[PDB]
């Protein structure tokens, strides 16, 4: 079990501003880190895989980065269609794990 | 030097073919069957629309764009008799140019 | 024979006899306990932690009919991994690896493997092992480890070792990522030192991995009688894993070399900056020194003695000299 | 075109058994790995198990391993998850997901869940 | 279809010629910059060009071997009437490899000229 | 050597029976591998020469840094001591009562200011 620690637990932001999340790996996950979004009552959608590769069909405002075992998800400018819970997933091992999520609420 | 065989990857299940590159945006299949008198063009997304071109009596040029879809690579290779190691070579883009002759 | 290893702290012998029906393990500090296992039909694993005691290893080797050249290779540590094929045994030389953060240094522990009949012999230079997973596999009857002979035990040891090579690779990957960020962000002395150290570590890792690949190729291709035909594909899989490790090592080495030479490019501009600084201070303060030294003579008759308001005049001259020297620069942005 | 549909979820007495079905469309299960990820109400996502139908390689979450068993058949093009000896903590919305493998280095591979089902509560 | 494989490989090699003329233009601009204005980023550019040329060589040499094998090993799928065309492509590969080596030499000279200019400034 | 082995397995003179040529093809492949590893070594050695030049330059940089540190900290701050060595009678402040804190304190503060200035982008 490789635990991914994701902060902040809940975030509030204004539309059009810059928002960032951080996911910290407990172990050495090479680069197999994916970010998902899940609006309530809906299935998750893949946004970024390989910690910096943007999924096809996802807006370019979403960006991912890695600094060692520290992975950050950033949105250049929020939009009304951009308030949901965000999850970081590691897939270095066969027993893949998720974070605990991060809510983004309009301010 | 050695008889051809699928290699074993530590992080993957044994029978896995993986696309090694980084391009995952485009996928299309384009065919140009041509002869001395008549030629035909059609782009497509259905892979079964190009398989019956294996037994054409005239030259045909199937052009698969987008190999991130290992589905189409594996299906075409299985239908055309291509060995799995050749499919692994096709999907592995971290490679040098080479030519191999089969029967 | 002589022992040339750094570690001499502890000596301890663990033996594990495993069979289909039942298994037995018995840790000890003596030698004669492991001797009767030379006649045991069931597979047994002899793990002599502590190679400094040359007497015990000599006794064990003599009781097992092994050549003294194997003994002097076992006690020797500073050699690349290598494999020996003989009519009654196979000799495997392998290296462990330890990595620690906050100080990037690699520690290599020389471990040697002797396989004969239904036993496997190993010689650890220091306490601290790789082979826990095979230990819980044998103890708790996991997988097919206990349904096979000692060739499968050799396979288990070797692929456990390559698995921790994979772990070493992932640690090195994290270090390379952070070092790339550091170099591209702000380079200084410690970044260059870390880059050089990482290059040295990758050199050592490459020089270790390639002989291991050769060893695995020999194991699954020479097909000696000591290894059954059923056991070949497992060694083949380990060989493929070694190929993976070698390819990753080469890629990492190229990345580190690029990081090093991109920094080493820019020495001359730093030279220009430092020498321009030296020149501006020297050119400012030598004419000033001459001015302040000419009036420092203690001659009996000195012209400025009659002169009035000498200090404002001289300091104004010196200040305007400094100003004209300063404005003499900045023509091509010296400062 | 490609879509995953899961079923078989509902009420069940604790300590009993249940089975969930995942129907494939637009893709062949034999070429992909199928995962189950559950999300209990008020909490976040939790991976449960996975299977690769081409070889039968299978992994289970540590908190789930031992009682659940995931299987698939290319003939019916469906993935199955057998839920044995259910406990009070196993109630959740269970999801079906298709994934692909991507390349990082020669030693490390990743795994991204590109297509998801819709969820069946248990 | 063997002539179709010919046509595709020939188009590839023609685009290779285009790539090397573009690299010639880049060498021209980099040489002008390093002769006139020796900045620090220009040497980043020179090292990038050197690495690109090394990649080009490591690509073009196996391509030359592929074309030589297609010309000389003559598999039974080529009908033996399209072989001289494969010979023509092989000659083109020879030319491209030669040009790549010469460009490598030019870039190696450019780095030295940059060092000379910086030493001249330091000398002043 | 590549030429000779290719000729051996392609020309196939009557002295070489037809069942021996696959082996010659294998050693031809080995020669190709050798020809790649060579000139991989050549690229490496050229890089080594450039690294040698850069490292000699770096050592000279360190020496210049040391000398620049000492010269900058000491030329003006021995100038300040050499100023009042001038033998002037008109100015009466040197004869005014003092315990001599002023000049030494100014030297100390200037030296520590230079030291803390050189802490940034440390040349030490
Ligand atoms: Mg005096």
């Amino acid at each position: 079990d490789i635990q991914m620690t994701q902060s902040p637990s809940s975030l509030s932001a204004s539309v059009g501003d810059r928002v960032t999340i951080t996911c910290r790996a407990s172990q050495s996950v090479s680069s197999a880190v994916a970010w998902y979004q899940q609006k309530p009552g809906k299935a998750p959608k893949l946004l970024i895989y390989s910690a910096s590769s943007l999924y096809s069909g996802v807006p370019s405002r979403f960006s991912g980065s890695r600094s060692g075992t520290d992975f950050t998800l950033t949105i250049s400018s929020l939009q009304p269609e951009d308030f949901a819970t965000y999850y970081c997933q590691q897939s270095s091992s066969s027993l893949i794990t998720f974070g605990q999520g991060t809510k983004v609420e309009i301010k | 030097m050695e008889e051809k065989r699928l290699s074993a990857k530590k992080g993957l299940p044994p029978g896995t073919l993986v696309y090694t590159g980084k391009y995952r945006e485009d996928f299309e299949i384009e065919v140009m069957n041509y002869s001395i008198e008549e030629f035909r063009e059609f782009k497509t997304t259905d892979v079964e629309s190009v398989l019956p071109f294996r037994d054409s009596s005239t030259p045909t040029w199937i052009n698969i764009t987008g190999i991130h879809r290992t589905d189409v690579v594996q299906r075409v290779g299985e239908f055309f008799g291509i060995h799995p190691l050749v499919l692994e070579d096709i999907l592995n883009v971290h490679q040098r140019p080479k030519v191999e002759f089969f029967e | 024979l002589v022992y040339t290893g750094k570690y001499r702290e502890d000596f301890e012998i663990e033996v594990m006899n495993y069979s289909i029906e039942e298994f037995r393990e018995f840790k000890t500090t003596d030698v004669e306990s492991v001797l009767p296992f030379r006649d045991s039909s069931t597979p047994t694993w002899i793990n002599i932690t502590g190679i400094h005691r040359t007497d015990v290893v000599q006794r064990v080797g003599e009781f097992f009919g092994i050549h003294p050249l194997v003994l002097e290779d076992i006690l020797n540590v500073h050699q690349r991994p290598k494999v020996e094929f003989f009519e009654n045994y196979v000799f495997i030389v392998l290296k462990m690896f330890t990595y620690d953060k906050n100080l990037h240094e690699l520690e290599s522990e020389q471990v040697s493997l002797i396989l004969t009949k239904n036993c496997v012999l190993m010689f650890q230079e220091k306490i601290g092992d790789v082979f826990d997973p095979v230990r819980e596999r044998i103890r708790y009857n996991r997988g097919i480890i206990r349904k096979k002979r000692a060739d499968y035990l050799l396979y288990s040891l070797i692929d456990a070792l390559v698995d921790d090579y994979f772990v070493l690779l992932e640690k090195i990957d994290d270090e390379i990522d952070v070092l790339e960020e550091e170099v591209l962000e702000r380079p200084e002395k410690e970044t260059v030192q870390r880059t050089h150290q990482l290059k040295r570590n990758l050199v050592e890792l490459r020089k270790t991995i390639w002989p291991l690949r050769e060893v695995l190729s020999s194991l699954y291709r020479d097909v000696p009688p000591l290894i059954e035909k059923e056991t070949v594909p497992y060694f083949r899989d380990v060989y493929d894993h070694t190929i993976q490790i070698a390819d990753t090592v080469e890629t990492f080495r190229d990345i580190v070399s690029g990081l090093l030479d991109v920094y080493l490019s820019s020495v001359s501009n730093k030279t220009n900056e430092v020498m321009k600084v030296l020149t501006i201070i020297a050119t400012i303060f030598m004419p000033l020194t001459f001015i302040a030294g000419i009036y420092g003579m203690n001659f009996e008759y000195m012209p400025e003695l009659r002169w009035k308001w000498g200090y404002p005049v001289v300091l104004a001259v010196m200040g305007v000299i400094a100003v004209i020297m300063v404005v003499y620069f900045k023509k091509k942005k010296w400062l | 075109e490609v879509q995953l549909v899961e079923s078989g979820g509902g009420l069940v007495q604790p300590g009993g058994s249940l089975r969930l079905s995942c129907a494939a469309s637009g893709f062949n299960v034999s070429y992909y790995s199928i995962h189950w990820v559950r999300q209990a109400p008020g909490k976040g996502l939790e991976w449960v198990a996975s299977i690769s139908s081409s070889s039968g390689s299978t992994s289970y979450a540590d908190s789930v391993k031992g009682r659940f068993t995931i299987s698939a058949d290319t003939s019916k093009n469906t993935a199955y998850l057998q839920m044995n000896s259910l406990r009070a903590e196993d109630t959740a919305v269970y999801y079906c997901a298709r994934s692909y493998w991507y390349y990082i280095w020669s030693y490390s591979y990743g795994n991204a869940m590109d297509y998801w089902g819709q969820g069946t509560l248990v």
